[PDB]
């Protein structure tokens, strides 16, 4: 009926300061299929963020991959904010210089 | 040896706001899309028309264009007959498709989830309420089960059309389903809770197909204890996976990552130094 989205932030290539990359945010296990994904660079939203098409697993929960083009910087933070019915308030997981 | 699935998602928030989008997969590569706003199914691959002649593909797509406007309209009649659980915000999913076996036949399926719980199926020649499915759904399926045309048309799509279509694809798609994409790897360590024991992390990304071996090594010594996580996707339809190992300071020296994957042969051994 209602399930809180599990969130996961990770890069596409090994991040390296200054080198272009792609930041992936994989939201999952939620239900209903009505959630607003927002990708943030230091508090600001990134304008153009691509999202895949929403589909569901055989356990019927939904999933999606919002993602964008990013560059790792010693002074820059990135994060994925999720708004879902089943969350009293928005969940923001930030990204670690590892994933 | 592939699984063709076509997941449809209908959302009914109220009498005047419904949305049904769909998305098809051949294994783990998406081949099609049908956004509620688009009047025709969009291919998401060069070869998503299979070996279908336009005239026949076009005649097939018409079916769905008709089914849609209809399933959608009939849900509204359905919903009025929704006691006792009168609860308009209805989310319904439909997973249909067919697992393609070589020697064996293919296996077809049609599952329907109501409010995220699985409640009905199409079986052989008639639609049937699966256990746990609420009491009311019984009168609707019994009156639905009288539609010989639909249930004939279904037994066709289900039984006959689906495999016909799918082989075509394994044939034209052969190119991208057989692509051997090479992975990249990098390590990183994260300290644990309050204590001098951190955990080494091995990230491997950009590989395809899915099957990959990752594991921490100490020489020829395999580390029991390495814990492989979830396969996370990438926008290019490749995979991500990372294997961690909780160590203890001092003896992190000599440990390393051995990434075994089909596209390689002579594989990534990333020593931690």
């Amino acid at each position: 009926i209602q399930k809180t989205p599990q969130i996961q932030v990770y890069s596409r290539h090994p991040p390296e300061n200054g080198k272009p990359n792609i930041l992936n945010c994989y939201v999952t296990q939620f239900h209903p299929p009505h959630i607003e994904i927002q990708m943030l660079k230091n508090g600001k939203k990134i304008p153009k963020v691509e999202m895949s098409d929403m589909s569901f697993s055989k356990d019927w929960s939904f999933y999606i991959l919002a993602h964008t083009e990013f560059t790792p910087t010693e002074t820059d933070t990135y994060a994925c904010r999720v708004k879902h019915d089943s969350m009293a308030e928005p969940k923001t997981v930030y990204w670690d210089r590892d994933m | 040896n592939y699984t063709f699935r076509c997941l449809q998602m209908s959302s009914f928030a109220n009498r005047s706001w419904s949305r049904t989008d769909s998305v098809v997969w051949l294994g783990d590569l998406q081949t099609h899309r049908w956004s509620n706003d688009s009047a025709t199914i969009s291919f998401t691959k060069p070869w998503s028309q299979g070996k279908l002649s336009n005239q026949q593909w076009e005649k097939l797509q018409h079916m769905f264009q008709v089914y849609r406007v209809s399933f959608t309209r009939d849900i509204q009649e359905l919903v009025k007959m929704m006691s006792p659980k009168e609860d308009y915000p209805i989310e319904i999913q439909l997973s249909a498709g067919c697992e393609m076996y070589p020697g064996n036949a293919s296996e077809s399926f049609l599952h329907v989830a109501f409010q995220g719980k699985y409640v009905v199926r199409f079986w052989g020649t008639s639609w049937q309420t699966v256990p746990g499915a609420p009491s009311w759904l019984d009168l609707p399926i019994k009156v639905l089960n009288a539609d010989q045309g639909t249930s004939a048309t279904v037994q066709m799509l289900l039984n006959d059309t689906c495999p016909l279509f799918v082989r075509g694809l394994l044939e034209a798609g052969k190119s991208d389903l057989e692509k051997q994409e090479k992975p990249v790897a990098w390590l990183s360590s994260v300290p644990s809770s309050a204590h001098g024991h951190r955990q080494l992390v091995c990230h491997v990304s950009g590989f395809y197909p899915k099957p990959v071996w990752v594991m921490w090594m100490r020489g020829d010594q395999e580390q029991q204890g390495t814990h492989r996580g979830d396969f996370l996707p990438n926008a290019d339809e490749t995979w991500y996976l990372q294997a961690t190992l909780d160590v203890e300071a001092g003896e992190e020296a000599g440990l390393a990552c051995r990434v075994k994957h089909s596209s390689l042969g002579g594989q990534d051994i990333i020593l931690y130094w």
